RNA sequence: GAAACUGCGAAUGGCUCAUUAAAUCAGUUAUCGUUUAUUUGAUAGUUCCUUUACUACAUGGUAUAACUGUGGUAAUUCUAGA
RNA sequence: AUUCAUAAUAACUUUUCGAAUCGCAUGGCCUUGUGCUGGCGAUGGUUCAUUCAAAUUUCUGCCCUAUCAACUUUCGAUGGUA
RNA sequence: GAAUGUUACCGCAAUAGUAAUUGAACUUAGUACGAGAGGAACAGUUCAUUCGGAUAAUUGGUUUUUGCGGCUGUCUGAUCA
RNA sequence: UGUACAACGGGGUAUUGUAAGCAGUAGAGUAGCCUUGUUGUUACGAUCUGCUGAGAUUAAGCCUUUGUUGUCUGAUUUGU
């Protein structure tokens, strides 16, 4: 057995107690008492009833339920796999920072070899 | 019903079904964000904490 | 406890960067370190013939 | 060179004549009353902000797709989380 | 025909644009450094003009009905000021 | 309600009255019967009609709870009441 | 002369719908001031918000009470 609530205000309905009101759009309501039946059928706007959850909702009494949330904060935690990568290796290759003068040495073999190659490209347009 | 876990740091994911109600009734009246531990609704999860992140409904 | 599927796994980040700076704070190097040699690549095997198809470097 | 991001296009065309009687339309005027992607041709030396270390300018940053993998539903050019 | 074009002063803008782009050729100068210069294009971009148009607009012009002779103006109808 | 010794409690029961009523659906069964068309019944189950005796948990009605609020007009100098 | 009774009070349950008073950089706006401005303050102002699901009422045929204050020998009649 179910524990409805009050369309209107919010209340608990036990059962047999209260009334159920279908309108013509299929929408049912259900109501704790014929005060808020009466209030219902007075057309009537919850959030301005003072008694009412939603009024209270609306404006904020008993507004202990929900605080906050935290905002985070923190690393990765893992250099994973990137599938070409083999993670032991690529953080070897990661420490090899230093003795950085070995890029300087190939780039030092590559500007050997692109002037070697300038110099064939004229000699062998001539 | 069935949680799609998912571990980010190793980078994992599994399914995992589930019954006995009463532990899934913690998953209730939560929101998408919030943070869950594991024990109340599984031992297997014992000392995790989970976030819920999304889902699909019936239908 | 380590789940078994979650945990005991593992996947690989399918793919490496393929900006430079992305690449320079990845391994942490430098200004000037010649990216060009720190490539991520991934040797394949068509055949009994290989190849590595590193990406690019844009910017 | 599939996919997908991006840019464009999809406002053209083709169909029909329900509406509509100074309305549409025709020919003739105007914009000294305005919009105009595209084309076509021209056209930015001036922007370090207490601008004497404040700066990367041989060039800055973050996402996210496609992709991998886990799934939801009877179903649709449906879609979530990682 | 203009309070046009354009220019100049005063400041204003939450601040626009002023290329972190792509391909082919790779050449010339040396104090030989990955030094300094350098071609042919693509793409993008402010404004102006142009073009492709759009929008509105002037004049005159439309079938049968008086067994429809008065219509519009309440709340836009005609005009004026803002 | 006098009188029966008083007074109180528990009772018997002559006499008198008397109350329950009707139907549908399902099943029996598309069975029995019948050439076919058509088409039952007993038992059972669930409900309903009319009547009657109580009751007020719920729903509804009633409101001098003149209980709470609101509104009008006037009066108490204004306010509060 | 006692798990006595009553009147009050308290508590609970119920009904209504958030009291009065105070305060407000709330408020359609309006008038006046001058320290002449840089929310400037003063006044008027339905109403709104907060103290406030508050206040009021709650047994007259509601419930309960470790409370307070009181009451508890008047008259008549009756005999096998
Ligand atoms: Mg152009």
């Amino acid at each position: 057995m179910k524990v409805e609530i009050d369309s209107f205000s919010g209340a608990k309905i036990y059962p047999g107690r209260g009334t159920l009101f279908v309108r013509g759009d299929s929408k049912i309501f259900r109501f704790q008492n014929s005060k808020s039946a009466s209030l219902f059928k007075q057309r009537k706007n919850p959030r301005r009833i003072a008694w009412t959850v939603l009024f209270r909702k609306h404006h904020k009494k008993g507004i202990t339920e929900e605080v906050a949330k935290k905002r985070s904060r923190k690393t990765v935690k893992a250099q994973r796999p990137i599938t070409g990568a083999s993670l032991d290796l690529i953080k070897e290759r990661r420490s090899l920072k230093p003795e950085v003068r070995k890029a300087q040495r190939e780039e030092k073999q590559k500007a050997d070899k692109e002037k070697k190659k300038a110099a064939k490209a004229a000699r062998k347009a001539e | 019903m069935k949680l799609n876990i998912s571990y980010p740091v190793n980078g994992s994911q599994k399914t995992f079904e589930i019954d006995d109600e009463h532990r899934i009734r913690v998953f209730f009246d939560k929101r998408i964000g919030q943070e869950v531990d594991g024990e109340a609704v599984g031992d297997e999860f014992k000392g995790y904490v989970f976030k819920i992140s999304g889902g699909n409904d019936k239908q | 406890q380590e789940l078994e599927g979650l945990t005991d796994t593992t996947v690989p980040k399918r793919l490496g960067p393929k900006r430079a700076n992305n690449i320079r704070k990845f391994f942490g190097l430098s200004k000037e370190d010649d990216v060009r040699d720190f490539v991520i690549r991934r040797e394949v095997t068509k055949g009994e013939k290989t190849y590595t198809k590193a990406p690019k470097i844009q910017r």
